[PDB]
């Protein structure tokens, strides 16, 4: 099946690129939804037609980065007392037109529980669609290609860029040793990849030069913004990868900015 | 035909003043721009996302 799927392979990816959200859930959502790509649902105790509110709800749950999603909590909180239940939750979940709920108020959905609880829910979920996925490129001996982990990279930017895109195919050329990448030695760098948004505040004072700072202080400002530790090899490849003008170093427009925009 | 029905012979054929070097300057320089307005408009390929080796 050579150019059977290869246009709904990237249809698909358009659509999951930018698309609205109708069509996207009626792939029919009861678990389904890992289809957003290309052990929190053994808890899902769901109902098959959820709804597409909390869709919205859960992209963001891996869209919303760290520091942020607290405000959301925060904004969800419009009632105060550290707690809101689905009183003022359902209704911002009907003004767009279940299991959550049972997960977040109990099966009863009426006992509410802390919703400080909010922020637990957000680290596992961003972790196991991460966590399927690094399956979905069967880690060898609990590691991937330097390709993968930055195939991965370009699932996740999806972007258009016949060049990078042929960076990500000659990095074997660049890298034919092999050492394999480690499910907690790409976390690590998502966790980061997910707070881009003050990193490049952070690097605005780079910013107003350039060269995103030597690739090894950026990884130490890394866990500095990140509150995460990375290897060295782990971004050197990154480096390696999005180094599309050959310079050795990331511009803005090179790697920064094209992830502070994915955040749509 | 190289001689007329009336026996004669037709005139001396023209040839246009060494040509032969005023085309061989005309495909050349024309044949060095072929090297240069495809390697640049290549290279001005590699600016954009729409062809690469």
């Amino acid at each position: 099946s050579g150019f059977r799927d290869r246009k709904v392979m990237e249809y698909e990816n358009r659509i999951r690129a930018y698309s609205t959200p109708d069509k996207i859930f009626r792939y029919f959502t009861p678990e389904d939804f890992v289809r957003s790509i290309t052990s929190i649902f053994y808890t899902l105790g769901e109902c098959g037609l959820i709804s597409f509110s909390d869709y919205i709800f859960l992209t963001t749950v891996l869209s919303t980065p760290q520091r942020n999603f607290e405000i959301a909590f925060k904004m969800f909180d419009l009632n105060g007392d550290g707690e809101v239940d689905m009183e003022e939750f359902e209704q911002v979940q009907s003004i767009i037109r279940s299991a959550l709920t049972t997960y977040f108020f109990g099966a009863d959905l009426k006992g509410k529980l802390t919703i400080k609880n909010f922020l637990e829910f957000q680290r596992k979920l961003q972790h196991d669609v991460l966590k399927l996925e690094f399956e979905r490129h069967d880690p060898v001996d609990g590691r991937i290609t330097e390709r993968q982990f930055g195939g991965m990279l370009l699932a996740y930017s999806g972007v258009q860029s016949k060049k990078l895109t042929a960076m990500q195919r000659q990095l074997k050329k660049h890298f034919k040793e092999g050492k394999g990448l480690t499910f907690q030695e790409v976390e690590n760098f998502f966790t980061f990849l997910k707070n881009i948004n003050d990193v490049d505040t952070a690097l605005s004072f780079y910013h107003m030069a350039g060269a995103s700072l030597d690739k090894v202080t950026m990884q130490q400002v890394a866990r500095t913004v990140a509150k995460v530790e990375l290897s060295d090899h782990v971004c050197d490849v990154v480096f390696a990868l999005f180094d599309c003008d050959g310079n050795g170093e990331l511009s803005n427009k090179e790697f920064v900015s094209i992830m502070k925009q994915r955040l749509m | 035909v190289i001689v007329t029905r009336s026996g004669a012979i037709l005139p001396k054929p023209v040839k246009m003043s060494f040509g032969l070097l005023r085309v061989f300057s005309i495909v050349i320089p024309f044949l060095y721009v072929g090297t240069l307005i495809s390697k640049n408009f290549a290279a001005l390929l590699e600016e954009h996302d729409i062809f690469v080796p």
